């Protein structure tokens, strides 16, 4: 609401540009842009503090900055490289906030050699077992994704076609399937645990929601496949009385 | 040592 | 112990002047040199024991450049009122023939902070070892401002102070000769 | 060029006492040489001096994150710039250089030191002097350094002995030049 | 030799209503006086302030979070007594000089929240899928927060680690793994190592 970025999510090919944009509806003077990695945290790249002109950060190399206006703040990277994937993360401030930090929504972005290496998810739902229903009277069921890239990607359960959550429970981070290699796809699961009756209904509906994040329009494609745009893919099964 | 600024506020 | 500090900055339209420094006891601590981005300390050894982001001062500058403009439309455009200088030449030291001296020209009380200051050897300008300070704030919110001279005390060479500033008529002259 | 010239002053004033064991801060707003709105730490608010700062108060006061700042001020900004140039300014003590010399007056010529408070007394066989004394007070030269003159008016006699005394905080014995006929 | 914020390296798991503390202290060289700031990061969004601190010797709390500006031993440390399943996140330790540009951030820390079991009763199970009854996966389930699940075996079989309760799930919590392969001559009893195992 205080500061938007955009786009959410991008995959972009070597050598190619790549801007992000961030906006703020607070009149704050300070806009920065940082870079997120897992093992350094927070780099700052750019800053401003006064329209129409910018400061280099701690970490500049390879990105530019340009303000226009006290309300936006872009990022430009001429040549996309490998090393520049990571969580772009824009922010704010100003003095009569005593300068604290507003962040954006962050911006992931992704950057492969071919772009081709890039495919949706195959989403299976799997029914639960009858020997943990005969033990502990419960029925956990289990959701796989396999076989997607890049790893950005967001899972849901649906009971009957309103979101649940108790009962959910998700793997922290997607497995790659191929660990040797720089290009290898990943898969992710989920498991969904109700009571022992409740599957036994008939009439309960369950789904598997995968929100896959890939490329978007104005992306030349020309393979056989489908183009692997930002899409969802679900995969669902019904109660079995026994 | 380092000194600390102390900010002018912004009118308007 | 009674003791003051004062951060004390000023911005001037249509000059585009800004001034940034600190204050201690009447004496200044340091100031920002707003075109090269770097803190000037009054004495070198200060900046042996202490430092200051300068950046700061430049976003104080940009706020009250700002505000400046806020401030002249909701006065209607009310302009300053040149206040002109007192001027006074003085030594730092008692005179001696060939003892190597400084001339001190204090120029006091003015506003707006622009002055043109010159040192003048019988007549001709000198600039050999010249220095200065920036403009020092008042409590009464005019300024201040120091211009030194180091010279050999003669008895046929006379010195004089040239201040221009926008309140006064013609350029002021301040005479100093040995005895 | 007679263009009219329009200038903007802040002030962030911190006052020390005893120490730093009172604090009083002011950030202060100023048109031309007119202050027109001020934040006092002992007030706790912006308040206007002027009616030409009557909005700038009533707005500031409603940023509760800029009041935080400045109501801390007196520990985050004070006290804390204190700390950190106290080794060369509020300890810095300088040396007077003590010179007598002849103006029937004598001249008693104390420069080049640090702080300003200082004492200097004439002398006359052993007594103080309090009339014909009289002193340009405190001049200070702009370097971190002051000077100050002290005349004596008298009536030199063959053997009168007389004395300048300097009392300083950076001496731990009065300093004394002595004139004689 | 300058600005860092350091912070408890990697991951940190604790279970439901258990006590956590999260280290982070400073050291600075071109700061003036600092501010202290932790930042939170929950899954899918956003960093968002949690709680900050102006005046050394204070301490901000929000959502049972508490943490103690401590100038003496330039610290800052996260603590909270009883952790929910929403406090699921990466918490970002940082300080900022109010008077110029500069923050300094730490490398921050995820917390895992688990379930909290009393009466663990760990056992592995054979599920099939809800299309081709062929595919099938084995899950390692009901076992106590001290279980930690070993991967490796063969690069042809996969493995999950301790699975992350959801972030507003209020029922059914319990701790899960799942294993799954294509080799067609391995079963679940084989995959990952007192249980159960039909
Ligand atoms: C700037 O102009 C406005 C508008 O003329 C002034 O406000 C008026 O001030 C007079 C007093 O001199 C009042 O009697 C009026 O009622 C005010 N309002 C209006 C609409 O006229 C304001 O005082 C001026 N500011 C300065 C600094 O002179
Ligand atoms: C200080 O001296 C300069 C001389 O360079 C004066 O400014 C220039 O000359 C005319 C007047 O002779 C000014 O009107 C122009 O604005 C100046 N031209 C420049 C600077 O390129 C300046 O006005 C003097 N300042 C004062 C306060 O007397
Ligand atoms: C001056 O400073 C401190 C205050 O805590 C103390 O040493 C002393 O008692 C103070 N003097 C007075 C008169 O309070």
């Amino acid at each position: 609401a205080a500061v938007t970025q955009s786009p959410r999510s991008k995959v972009a090919v070597t050598g190619g540009k790549v801007t992000l944009s961030c906006h703020q509806t607070n009149n704050h003077d300070y806009m920065y842009w940082y870079r997120q990695d897992t093992g350094h945290g927070l780099r700052l790249i750019h800053y401003s503090y006064v329209a129409d002109s910018t400061e280099k950060g701690d970490i500049p190399d390879g990105y530019k900055a340009s303000r226009p206006s006290q309300e936006n703040f872009s990022l430009i990277l001429e040549l996309a490289s490998l090393s520049q994937t990571a969580v772009y993360f824009c922010a704010s401030s100003a003095v009569n906030s005593g300068n604290t930090l507003y962040f954006g929504e962050g911006s992931r972005l992704i950057v492969v050699e071919d772009l081709n290496k890039v495919f949706p998810p195959e989403v299976a739902v799997f029914e639960p077992s009858e020997a943990e229903i005969s033990h502990t009277q419960k029925a956990t069921l289990v959701c796989l994704a396999t076989g997607f890239f890049p790893d950005h990607v967001e899972l849901s359960w649906w009971v009957n076609g309103k979101e649940v959550h108790s009962g959910v429970c998700t793997d922290p981070q997607p497995l790659k399937e191929q660990p040797a290699l720089n290009d290898s796809r990943y898969a992710l699961s989920s498991r969904l645990r109700v009571s022992a009756t409740f599957w036994q209904n008939p009439r309960n509906h369950f789904r598997c929601q995968v929100q896959f994040y890939g490329l978007s329009e104005n992306d030349e494609w020309t393979q056989d496949r489908a183009k692997p745009v930002t899409q969802i893919v679900s995969a669902e099964a019904w109660g079995r009385a026994d | 040592g380092v000194y600390a600024t102390r900010s002018s506020a912004v009118r308007l | 112990e009674e003791h003051v500090i004062i951060q004390a900055e000023f911005y001037l339209n249509p000059d585009q002047s800004g001034e940034f420094m600190f204050d201690f006891d009447g004496d200044e601590i340091f100031h920002v040199d707003m075109a090269k981005k770097e803190t000037v300390w009054r004495l070198e050894e200060f900046g042996r024991f202490a430092s200051f982001e300068a950046q700061g001062a430049l976003a104080n500058i940009a706020v009250d450049k700002a505000n400046l403009e806020i401030m002249t439309k909701r006065s209607n455009y009310t302009p300053i009122t040149n206040v002109p200088p007192e001027v006074t030449v003085l030594t730092n030291s008692p005179v001696e023939l060939r003892e190597p001296n400084v001339l001190i020209c204090f120029i006091d009380k003015f506003t707006p902070p622009v002055v043109n200051v010159t040192w003048l050897r019988n007549g001709k300008p000198v600039t050999t070892g010249v220095s200065e300070t920036v403009f020092l704030p008042r409590e009464d919110h005019l300024f201040r401002k120091f211009h030194y001279l180091p010279f050999l005390p003669s008895t046929e060479d006379v010195y004089d102070c040239r201040v221009e500033h926008w309140g006064l008529d013609e350029p002021l002259l301040k005479h100093w000769e040995f005895d | 060029d007679t263009r009219p010239r329009f200038l903007e002053q802040v002030k962030h004033e911190c006052h020390f006492f005893n120490g730093t064991e009172r604090v009083r801060f002011l950030d202060r707003y100023f048109y031309h040489q007119e202050e027109y709105v001020r934040f006092d730490s002992d007030v706790g608010e912006y308040r206007a001096v002027t009616e030409l700062g009557r909005p700038d108060a009533e707005y500031w006061n409603s940023q509760k994150d800029l009041l935080e700042q400045k109501r801390a001020a007196v520990d985050t900004y004070c006290r804390h710039n204190y700390g950190v140039g106290e080794s060369f300014t509020v300890q810095r003590r300088v040396y007077p250089e003590v010179t007598v010399y002849p103006a029937n007056l004598l001249v008693c010529s104390v420069n080049g030191f640090y702080p300003g408070s200082i004492e200097v007394r004439w002398f006359r066989n052993g007594q103080e002097e309090k009339t014909g004394v009289v002193s340009t007070g405190l001049i200070q030269n702009g370097d971190w350094t002051f000077q100050t003159l002290v005349m004596l008016e008298t009536v030199p006699r063959s053997g009168e002995v007389y004395t300048c005394q300097v009392e300083h905080p950076s001496l731990t014995s009065p300093l004394t030049v002595e004139w004689r006929a | 030799m300058g600005d860092s914020v350091t912070q408890t390296e990697g991951q940190v798991t604790v279970s439901e209503s258990k006590s956590l503390i999260i280290n982070c202290t400073y050291s600075t060289t071109s700061i003036a006086y600092p501010n202290l700031f932790w930042y939170v990061r929950y899954p899918g969004e956003g960093l968002q302030l949690l709680l900050k601190v102006i005046t050394a010797g204070q301490k901000g709390s929000s959502r049972g979070f508490e943490a103690t500006y401590n100038k003496e031993t330039t610290s800052f440390h996260l603590q909270k007594a009883s952790v929910q399943e929403s406090d699921s996140a990466v918490y970002y330790c940082a300080l900022g000089d109010t008077g110029n540009y500069k923050y300094v951030f730490g490398a921050g820390t995820r917390l895992k929240v688990i379930a909290h079991i009393q009466n663990p009763d760990p056992a592995v199970y054979q599920l099939r899928d809800s299309k081709s009854s062929d595919k099938s996966v084995c899950l390692f389930t009901d076992f106590d927060s001290q279980t930690n699940v070993s991967q490796s075996k063969d690069s042809d079989v996969y493995i999950t680690d301790k699975c992350v309760l959801d972030m507003r799930s209020m029922d059914f919590k319990s701790n899960s793994a799942v294993a799954w392969s294509n080799k067609s001559d391995f079963a679940c009893a084989n995959a990952f190592n007192d249980t159960f195992f039909p």
